[PDB]
Order: structure tokens, then C-alpha cells, then sequence
RNA sequence: AAAGAGAGUUUGAUCCUGGCUCAGGACGAACGCUGGCGGCGUGCCUAAUACAUGCAAGUCGAACGAACGGAAGUUAGUGGCGGACGGGUGAGUAACACGUGGGCAACCUGCCUGUAAGUUGGGGAUAACUCCGGGAAACCGGGGCUAAUACCGAAUGAUAGAGUGUGGCGCAUGCCACGCUCUUGAAAGAUGGUUUCGGCUAUCGCUUACAGAUGGGCCCGCGGUGCAUUAGCUAGUUGGUAGGGUAAUGGCCUACCAAGGCAACGAUGCAUAGCCGACCUGAGAGGGUGAUCGGCCACACUGGGACUGAGACACGGCCCAGACUCCUACGGGAGGCAGCAGUAGGGAAUCUUCCGCAAUGGACGAAAGUCUGACGGAGCAACGCCGCGUGUAUGAAGAAGGUUUUCGGAUCGUAAAGUACUGUUGUUAGAGAAGAACAAGGAUAAGAGUAACUGCUUGUCCCUUGACGGUAUCUAACCAGAAAGCCACGGCUAACUACGUGCCAGCAGCCGCGGUAAUACGUAGGUGGCAAGCGUUGUCCGGAUUUAUUGGGCGUAAAGCGCGCGCAGGCGGUCUUUUAAGUCUGAUGUGAAAGCCCCCGGCUUAACCGGGGAGGGUCAUUGGAAACUG
């Protein structure tokens, strides 16, 4: 960049990129270990829904996901619970 | 943030302003929501014509007069009404 | 209400048909000769060619750790907001891109406004700073220390999710309201008044929820281009079932299943093009265009990708690849004027490397304030429109001198010269505007909120700010003095005589002129059209009824298929009842602003600028009529 205000933006965005990717992949793992548990019909299937719900709507407060996205995913996971 | 402001039109060194309601983002002489009145500064007694009804309607929806407009509306005397209808 | 001009040219002469040419208007124009001023506008149409050099995007110390000052008072980095606005261009694009009208019970929305709940308790860091290390340079690593409205858990809190009860409902999918059970999801302080210090409190903030406003996303009916010497096109293509993904519906994506979908009412393909309000012309219907101003779209050296964010696949942000320019110590690095000026090139052709944030509007800030090549102004160019100056009045049967003359005269010409007068413009010197509202700061008054303030909202006074610029504009004097050119004169078409040339030089839009008496070639005198201009060229409309709906034709002038049978399509005898698609009519919503038109008003008039109105649709909802077509 060559505007003084632009040098800061390129480097302050990488810090936001680093923090966002870290906790975004934390969300996907909780979902990853739920649908496989739902298929096996283990007893862990019920309580693995709770922290996955906790991870989803915590991301809304952090502001890296839309509230419709979090509301939608919780509903669709609940159907798989059986 | 929609706010009411002047709009410069006329000829070189002969300005004439038309009070309009528009967003801050849009150009000074571009898109606007609607027009309320005019303002002639060249007349030594400055003459202004205002709706006195669309202004009060707009200012209860999140519209803020600018620096010069507020003087116009106060001198004409409707910010008193904005005061009274707010508390009443 | 409005309401339409023709002429020349085929022939020995004529009447028709028929083409060609001319008289009118308009340019972002160019070129040629000439050239005084003022006002208002306009100025790379070609190479979306390549770019020297300056400036166009910052701000906040009232969110957190420094230097001047005897430790009072002012100035880097983390962090927040803004850079997605404002400004440029017209390459691509023949499609929901745009115009017009709808739908979203299928959607999102920072800042702004209102309302309701709160803003409680902890933790671990890391920039800056300080050493070491690497490299030419860009800049990269390692060790140690520190803060925050930076970051991460915790208590409490969902109309977020699941399971239900009720009602009221709608357009099929479904919607609105309330109740119950269970599970998840939040936060920050800063500047001041009071008290005491507990604490309370004002302002700006912070988190969640709901409304309004604003800005966007998706879908749909209709509308606006050439070629059939371009006949087939398509395979995630067409529909269905389950899932994924998105703010949201959807082959948007995936697996399975079936074979569908579009097209002579023109698919596909090639060529060309941003779209509109509007502009030019026209009696009108139409024809051509889409520069300036306004709305929407696409693009940012050429391709591809994503991150951050409420909003981008981002003009002055990042990553990779390519072409080009530059710096290298050969290891590697740095760039993007279709921002404002400016340079080279192309071209028949287009401007200053200017002054200011004083006004308006933007970003940040609590506020002074900072930034703003947006915007206000100034500079260059007869590029266009408008205004008026290059003098007025009286003055000879008539100055001189040109030019002609059957030599007497005629014409330039009342124009000279003379007398009298004026200063718009000029030169000199004096007076000197509006555009200014402000904000902030100081006193008050009244309110809501207060245990009380501080403070907040409204009202009145005091003070403060001009790039233009001593600009516009007045009054004082002197000067007729410094200020007129361009094209035509055979007909079309207003305006004719001499001399020179002799089918030569030459002229020309058409008819056509010139071969030793040319109103047509060249020059004079005179005249005619305009005038700071006037001519030529290029492009568009008109005249052109010469694509004829308004508004033409086919015996001999161009023009009836050699004739039949017939699918689609077009058109269709008489009466009654009904319907309401076509048809006519009322109401509501909308067709932005600017522009043409009508009525008023300001610039000493005009151009120009304001206020109001009108017009403009095979438009949407709804109510009527039943003659005509269906
Ligand atoms: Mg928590
Ligand atoms: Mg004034
Ligand atoms: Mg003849
Ligand atoms: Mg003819
Ligand atoms: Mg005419
Ligand atoms: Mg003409
Ligand atoms: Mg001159
Ligand atoms: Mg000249
Ligand atoms: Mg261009
Ligand atoms: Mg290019
Ligand atoms: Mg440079
Ligand atoms: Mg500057
Ligand atoms: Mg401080
Ligand atoms: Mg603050
Ligand atoms: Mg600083
Ligand atoms: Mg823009
Ligand atoms: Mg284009
Ligand atoms: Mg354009
Ligand atoms: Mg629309
Ligand atoms: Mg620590
Ligand atoms: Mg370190
Ligand atoms: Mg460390
Ligand atoms: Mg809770
Ligand atoms: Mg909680
Ligand atoms: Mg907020
Ligand atoms: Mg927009
Ligand atoms: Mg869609
Ligand atoms: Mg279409
Ligand atoms: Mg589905
Ligand atoms: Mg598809
Ligand atoms: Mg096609
Ligand atoms: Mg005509
Ligand atoms: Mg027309
Ligand atoms: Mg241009
Ligand atoms: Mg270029
Ligand atoms: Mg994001
Ligand atoms: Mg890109
Ligand atoms: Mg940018
Ligand atoms: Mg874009
Ligand atoms: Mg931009
Ligand atoms: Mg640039
Ligand atoms: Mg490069
Ligand atoms: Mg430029
Ligand atoms: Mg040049
Ligand atoms: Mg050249
Ligand atoms: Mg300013
Ligand atoms: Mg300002
Ligand atoms: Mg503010
Ligand atoms: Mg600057
Ligand atoms: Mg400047
Ligand atoms: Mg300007
Ligand atoms: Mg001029
Ligand atoms: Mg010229
Ligand atoms: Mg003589
Ligand atoms: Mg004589
Ligand atoms: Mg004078
Ligand atoms: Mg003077
Ligand atoms: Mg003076
Ligand atoms: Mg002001
Ligand atoms: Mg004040
Ligand atoms: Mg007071
Ligand atoms: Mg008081
Ligand atoms: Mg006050
Ligand atoms: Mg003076
Ligand atoms: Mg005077
Ligand atoms: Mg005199
Ligand atoms: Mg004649
Ligand atoms: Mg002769
Ligand atoms: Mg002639
Ligand atoms: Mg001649
Ligand atoms: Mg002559
Ligand atoms: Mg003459
Ligand atoms: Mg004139
Ligand atoms: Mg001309
Ligand atoms: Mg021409
Ligand atoms: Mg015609
Ligand atoms: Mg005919
Ligand atoms: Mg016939
Ligand atoms: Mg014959
Ligand atoms: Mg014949
Ligand atoms: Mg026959
Ligand atoms: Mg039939
Ligand atoms: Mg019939
Ligand atoms: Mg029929
Ligand atoms: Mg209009
Ligand atoms: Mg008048
Ligand atoms: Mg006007
Ligand atoms: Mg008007
Ligand atoms: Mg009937
Ligand atoms: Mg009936």
C-alpha cells in the first residue's frame, strides 16, 4: 500500500483473520463429531448437541456468523438427533 | 442517516438553495427523498418558505437539520413545536 | 387549439412515370479570410494508448505506556470509526442491464429516532520499549518487560432452538396473538457535580429486544436492432425425491430416478450497441442521436481468488499468473492518472503542472479543530447563445478623385469638407457592496430529570469569521478621436457595367460557361445579403407521397406466381338471451428533479435564474355501460 492508513489495515486484518479462523474451525469440529455420533446412535449423541448449540450461538455474540445461520443450523441438527 | 440540508442551484455568484431531505451518502445535487422548501440568502431580509408539516413528520423518524437549517427552522419557529410534541 | 410553399434537368415541341441536384434548420465540429467588448454556458468524439512531476483520505490524548516545562500547559505507536462515500470512464454486455408496473406468508441492513431490560464479577497476554541475530535495500527472526473501550472464560438475561396448549386467520406452501416445560446466548469504560470516603448522579458510550426511517438482495408481466445467402439448439439440460449451502426461494450445488425443455409468435449463431429522462428535425405521424445535466448499470494494466466488515470479491487494499518500466551488492525487490493539472503519441481537432476551505455538502471528534483537485472562484480558446459599440443632427443641382459616357453627362454622394453636439465604450482619479448563516464562547429565562447539583432541550441578547477582491457597481474630467470584415451579382436566387484572356488560363451544386465585343474565367467601379463575422467541408432531419398507417401502386412506363388441391393463419349471412376478453367511462396510486409549453417574479433589457401549473402510460387496484368485434 501507499496511503499511511492502508498499511495498518492490511496488517490489522491479518490479526482478525487469525482469531476468526481459529474459533471458526472449533465450531466445525463440534458439528463434525455430532453427526457421526448421531449415525452410531450412541448415548453421547444427546449431550453432544448441547455444546454444539453453545458453540454456534457463541459465534453470534463474537460476531463472526449471522444469527439466521446459527438459528438454522441448530434446527437442522436437532432433526438428526432421533 | 437521513438528514435535511440545502441544495445549491442558480448561477455564478447568484446562489439559490432548495431545502431537501436526503441521505448523507448521496451527492450534494443528486438523489433526494423529497423537497420541503427554498432559501434565498441574497435578499437582504432573507426569505424562506417551509412546509412546517413534513419537517415535523421527518424529525420524528430520525432526521437531523444541519448547521444552517437549524437556524432557519428556529427563526421560523418549529423547533419549539418539536420540543412540545416530544414531551407532550 | 393546431394545421403542410417549391425550382432545374430526358424532347424539334407536349403530357405522364421516374431518378439526380438545389433553396431551410442543427452540431462537443474542423479548415480559410478577418477580429472591439460584457454576461451565461461549453471544450480529447481518435489510442479502455504509455505515463515524468506535484496534490486528490484521514481523524480521535475526553480509550491505553513519551519530548519541551520546578513537574503547570502543547506535539509519534496499539485501539475505534472512516477508506464500499465523493470523483473518472463507456471497454464489455442483445440480458430482468434498463424503462414502466407488481410480489417477497422467501430476505438483510452500521450510523439516525423512539421504547423496554441491564451495564455484575475474573483471567492470560502482546505492540510500543530494551538487547541479540540476518540482508545491499526492502525489511525479516530470537530473548525480556508493560497498558487499554484490545482478547478469552464466569453469574444473570431470549418472541434463538425443541416439545406443546389455546384462540383469530390467510393465497397452496402457511400467518398473527398469548400461555406452559426444557436447553443455549451479553457487556466498557471515559469526562464531571455532590457527598464522606459508603454512595448517588449528568453527558458520551456498551449489550440484548422490538418498532420507524434509510439503503440494498431475489422473482415476475409488458417495451425498445440488423442478417434465413445463420434451421435446428440443449445434457445440470428439463422435472421429481433427500441432503448440503445462503440473509433469503431456487439445479445454486450433490446422489438417485425419469427423458425431458426451447424453436418459423424466429431457438441457435454472426455483427453491432451501455439503458433512460431527454436532444435535433418534422404540420403531424415519424426519422436520426444518447456529448454536457440527473437516475441505473459495468469497469479500474490483462486474467483468477479470497480475507476484514453492517456493507466489497474493493479506483489511490491483499495473494498468484502474464506484458511492460525501474532499483539491485545477482540473492532479490518496487509500480499502475479511464482522480485534478501536466507530458509524449494518434488525430482535421480540443484548455492552467492556478487560489481557497469564506458558502454548501462530506469523514473524524464532546468541541474548538484537522482533512476535502468534492465544491466555490480565477486562467486560456469568437466554441455557442444573448446584449451594443465602431459616433449623432444640419448640411451642394453636387467639392476634389476614382468608374463609365454617342464626351452633353451619370454614379460613388449628403457621403465629403464646414458648423453644432454626445461619452456607451476608452484613458486618468476618486467612493465601494451583497454573497455571513454561523459554530464555539458569556450572561439569562422556561422546561423534563433531580435528595441536590453539574449537566441536557428550547427562547433572547453580547462577540466572532471572505479565496473571489478593491471584484461588480457609481461620479469627475478629456478625446470623434484606438474599434469592419466575409461572401455573391446567367437561372434556380436579392444584386451589372468596363478592361485582360481567347476551348488557353480557368469556373462549377445542377443546367452548363470559355474557340480575339464573356452581366458565368481574372481585376476594378457599383450593388445585394449578413456582421464580429462570413464562407467551405463532414454528419442528421426536411423538401422526398422517393417504403405511402396518416399518405402510392401492378393492361402498354418497374411491378399478377404458368395453373391447381389444400395444413397453419387472416376475414366471415339474419335474429333472441347471456357473459364481459376487445371497446367506452369514474375514482385511487404512480409516471422523480431538470428540459419543451402556459401564467407570474428577479438580474438596468435579453440570454439566464426562481415559484406554480400543464402535458407525457396499449401502467396497477377497483366501480360502471352493453351498441359493435369475441
Ligand atoms: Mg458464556
Ligand atoms: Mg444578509
Ligand atoms: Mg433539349
Ligand atoms: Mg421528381
Ligand atoms: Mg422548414
Ligand atoms: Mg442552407
Ligand atoms: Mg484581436
Ligand atoms: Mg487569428
Ligand atoms: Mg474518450
Ligand atoms: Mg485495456
Ligand atoms: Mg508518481
Ligand atoms: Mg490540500
Ligand atoms: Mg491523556
Ligand atoms: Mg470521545
Ligand atoms: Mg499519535
Ligand atoms: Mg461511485
Ligand atoms: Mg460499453
Ligand atoms: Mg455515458
Ligand atoms: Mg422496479
Ligand atoms: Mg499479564
Ligand atoms: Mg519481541
Ligand atoms: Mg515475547
Ligand atoms: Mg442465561
Ligand atoms: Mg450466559
Ligand atoms: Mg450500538
Ligand atoms: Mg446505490
Ligand atoms: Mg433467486
Ligand atoms: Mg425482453
Ligand atoms: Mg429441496
Ligand atoms: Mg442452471
Ligand atoms: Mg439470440
Ligand atoms: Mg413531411
Ligand atoms: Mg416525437
Ligand atoms: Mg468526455
Ligand atoms: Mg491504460
Ligand atoms: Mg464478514
Ligand atoms: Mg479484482
Ligand atoms: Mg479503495
Ligand atoms: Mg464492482
Ligand atoms: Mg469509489
Ligand atoms: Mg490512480
Ligand atoms: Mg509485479
Ligand atoms: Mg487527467
Ligand atoms: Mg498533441
Ligand atoms: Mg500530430
Ligand atoms: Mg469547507
Ligand atoms: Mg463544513
Ligand atoms: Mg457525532
Ligand atoms: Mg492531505
Ligand atoms: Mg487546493
Ligand atoms: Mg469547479
Ligand atoms: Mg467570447
Ligand atoms: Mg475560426
Ligand atoms: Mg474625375
Ligand atoms: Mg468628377
Ligand atoms: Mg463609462
Ligand atoms: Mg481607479
Ligand atoms: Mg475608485
Ligand atoms: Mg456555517
Ligand atoms: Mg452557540
Ligand atoms: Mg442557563
Ligand atoms: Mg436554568
Ligand atoms: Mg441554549
Ligand atoms: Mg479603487
Ligand atoms: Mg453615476
Ligand atoms: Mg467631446
Ligand atoms: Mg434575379
Ligand atoms: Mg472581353
Ligand atoms: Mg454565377
Ligand atoms: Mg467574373
Ligand atoms: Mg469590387
Ligand atoms: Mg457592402
Ligand atoms: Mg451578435
Ligand atoms: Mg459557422
Ligand atoms: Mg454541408
Ligand atoms: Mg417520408
Ligand atoms: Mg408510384
Ligand atoms: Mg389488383
Ligand atoms: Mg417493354
Ligand atoms: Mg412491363
Ligand atoms: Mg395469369
Ligand atoms: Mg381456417
Ligand atoms: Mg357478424
Ligand atoms: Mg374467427
Ligand atoms: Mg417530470
Ligand atoms: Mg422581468
Ligand atoms: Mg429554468
Ligand atoms: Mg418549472
Ligand atoms: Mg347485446
Ligand atoms: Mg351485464
Amino acid at each position: 500500500p501507499n496511503i499511511k492508513s492502508a498499511i495498518k489495515r492490511v496488517k490489522t486484518a491479518e490479526t482478525r483473520n487469525s482469531r476468526n479462523a481459529s474459533q471458526r474451525s472449533a465450531m466445525r469440529t463440534a458439528i463434525k463429531k455430532f453427526d457421526e455420533a448421531a449415525a452410531n446412535n450412541a448415548d453421547n449423541a444427546k449431550d453432544l448437541y448441547v455444546e454444539a448449540s453453545k458453540k454456534l450461538d457463541s459465534a453470534v455474540s463474537k460476531g463472526l456468523i449471522h444469527k439466521n445461520n446459527a438459528a438454522r443450523n441448530k434446527s437442522r441438527l436437532a432433526a438428526k438427533l432421533a | 442517516a437521513v438528514k435535511i440540508r440545502l441544495k445549491r442551484m442558480g448561477s455564478k455568484k447568484k446562489p439559490f438553495y432548495r431545502i431537501v431531505v436526503a441521505d448523507s451518502r448521496f451527492p450534494r445535487d443528486g438523489r433526494s427523498i423529497e423537497t420541503i422548501g427554498t432559501y434565498n440568502p441574497l435578499l437582504d431580509p432573507v426569505e424562506v418558505k417551509i412546509d412546517e408539516e413534513a419537517t415535523l413528520k421527518w424529525m420524528h423518524n430520525g432526521a437531523k437539520p444541519s448547521d444552517t437549517v437549524r437556524n432557519l427552522l428556529s427563526r421560523e419557529g418549529i423547533m419549539e413545536k418539536f420540543h412540545n410534541q416530544k414531551l407532550g
